[PDB]
């Protein structure tokens, strides 16, 4: 494709690594840096105007980061593996006051990724679809962004027919994680603004920036 | 949004 | 091409979908009544109350719905209602100029107006056919990811059948854009922001209480 | 109860 599926894989492969909420925010900020690096290895993203590049990532970061840690956590049981190396587990999350949402990540993202055994090429493509969000407000050219998303849609549907021909509803199973991810992402931002506002959690510079 | 702009530059 | 069963599943669904009818009496008050914020609000609230009833009726006729746990049926209805109402209102605006203005001048915070109306543009440009609307609305209703659902896997069983049908029917009706199906699922993603922000639109709405059925399905 | 009208409407059935 003009979204070559190997370039999306390479980009995911290019960036492999007391209070759970402090630990999660620290991993988020750490990884926010390498998210920028990931974005620049997706085909055509750097070719966009800088203002749009900023917008897409300011819109996508939270959903982009959650998908990435979620897929990383496939192998852990009733928990999450932060990019820092630390596990967070259901119990720790519930007992630090953020259990409802943590459970949603597990059941709707982490365990669903496990049950369908989605690969890095698939995750990368879902993550790229998220990055190229034509609905993001303030975009200088939404059409060229919808076009890039349509290309990833084509490349992924191609990949899924080649690699998993025995399951013809896989393309759609992949894309139906994205509304869940949007709902989970919005709930996480809503948590994060409230954390910032009351000041119960230290929040590093790059996350602070994204939150303004 | 300084940090992000600074990181997105590479050419 | 569709299977024998897939074609019967569609006619079932499409018959429940064409039974969606707003009363003449309610649509009668679209030019007749005056043009004030307080008067525009009252109409929408009356329509939205009737819409929930109609949608509830449509929801019950969906394959396997009454086999779900009783309390789950309520979880799907509250979780999905807004998103279904947005789909049905987009079908209205892409087939109207008074309704759009009533919504505009009914005391909604302005923040919510433009995003709402560019969503209707985004939908119109997909050029969806009656059957694509009726399938998307059913797939939104039977979404297993909603809050408070106990038997998730049961809801996933009922939804999956309908995803095969819409994929095939999208390649029948629109073979020139082979990503038209995936673009519909793109609006399933986007409907979730409207769902998420709907509670605060309701509580910021400018008034002089909605109606018990709407108070139930969105909470007070 | 909590979902008074929705219970009643879901316990009615076919047309
Ligand atoms: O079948 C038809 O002919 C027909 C014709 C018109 C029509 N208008 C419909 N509406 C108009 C309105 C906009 C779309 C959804 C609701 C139903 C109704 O929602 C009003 C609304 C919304 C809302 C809006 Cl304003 C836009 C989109 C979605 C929603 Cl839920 N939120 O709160 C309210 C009321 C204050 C409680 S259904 C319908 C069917
Ligand atoms: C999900 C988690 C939320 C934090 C979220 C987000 C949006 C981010 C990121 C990052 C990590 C931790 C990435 C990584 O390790 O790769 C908060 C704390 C609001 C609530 C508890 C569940």
């Amino acid at each position: 494709e003009d979204m070559p599926v190997e370039r999306i894989l390479e980009a995911e492969l290019a960036v492999e690594p007391n209070d759970p909420v402090t630990n999660i925010c620290q991993a988020a900020d750490k990884q926010l840096f390498t998210l920028v690096e990931w974005a620049k290895r997706i085909p055509h993203f750097s070719e966009l105007p800088l203002d749009d590049q900023v917008i897409l990532l300011r819109a996508g970061w939270n959903e982009l980061l959650i998908a990435s840690f979620s897929h990383r956590s496939i192998a852990v049981k009733d928990g999450i593996l932060l990019a820092t190396g630390l596990h967070v587990h259901r119990n720790s999350a519930h007992s630090a006051g953020v259990g409802a949402i943590f459970d949603r990540v597990l059941t709707e993202l982490v365990s669903k990724m496990r049950d369908m055994q989605m690969d890095k090429t698939e995750l990368g493509c879902l993550r790229a679809i998220v990055l190229f969000n034509p609905d993001s407000k303030g975009l200088s050219n939404p059409a060229e962004v919808e076009a890039l998303r349509e290309k990833v849609y084509a490349s992924l549907e191609a990949y899924c027919k080649h690699k998993y021909p025995e399951q013809p509803g896989r393309f759609a199973k992949l894309l139906l994680r994205l509304p869940a991810l949007r709902s989970i992402g919005l709930k996480c931002l809503e948590h994060l603004f409230f954390f910032k506002l009351i000041g119960d959690t230290p929040i590093d510079t790059f996350l602070m920036e994204m939150l303004e | 949004h300084k940090i992000l702009h600074r990181l997105l530059q590479e050419g | 091409e569709l299977t024998p069963d897939q074609q019967t599943l569609l006619h079932f669904i499409m018959d429940s979908y064409n039974k969606q009818r707003m009363p003449q009496e309610i649509t009668n008050k679209i030019l007749k009544e005056e043009f004030s914020a307080e008067e525009n609000f009252l109409i929408l609230t009356e329509m939205a109350t009737n819409h929930v009833q109609v949608l509830v009726e449509f929801t019950k006729k969906l394959p396997g719905f009454q086999t779900l746990d009783h309390e789950d049926q309520i979880a799907l209805l509250k979780g999905s209602a807004v998103e279904a109402m947005f789909l049905r209102s987009a079908e209205i605006f892409n087939k109207s100029d008074l309704l759009e203005e009533r919504i505009r001048n009914s005391g909604i915070s302005d923040e919510y107006i433009t995003p709402m109306f560019s969503f209707y543009k985004s939908i119109g440009e997909l050029k969806m056919t009656q059957e694509e609307y009726a399938l998307l609305t059913a797939i939104v209703i039977l979404s297993p990811d909603r809050q408070y659902i106990k038997d998730r896997e049961a809801v996933e069983k009922l939804q999956e059948p309908l995803l095969d049908v819409l994929q095939k029917l999208c390649k029948i009706h629109q073979p020139e854009n082979p990503q038209h199906f995936a673009e519909l699922l793109g609006r399933l993603t986007e409907l979730r922001t409207f769902n998420h922000h709907h509670a605060e639109m309701l509580m910021s709405w400018r008034v002089n209480k909605f109606t018990p059925l709407l108070e139930e399905i969105w909470d007070v």
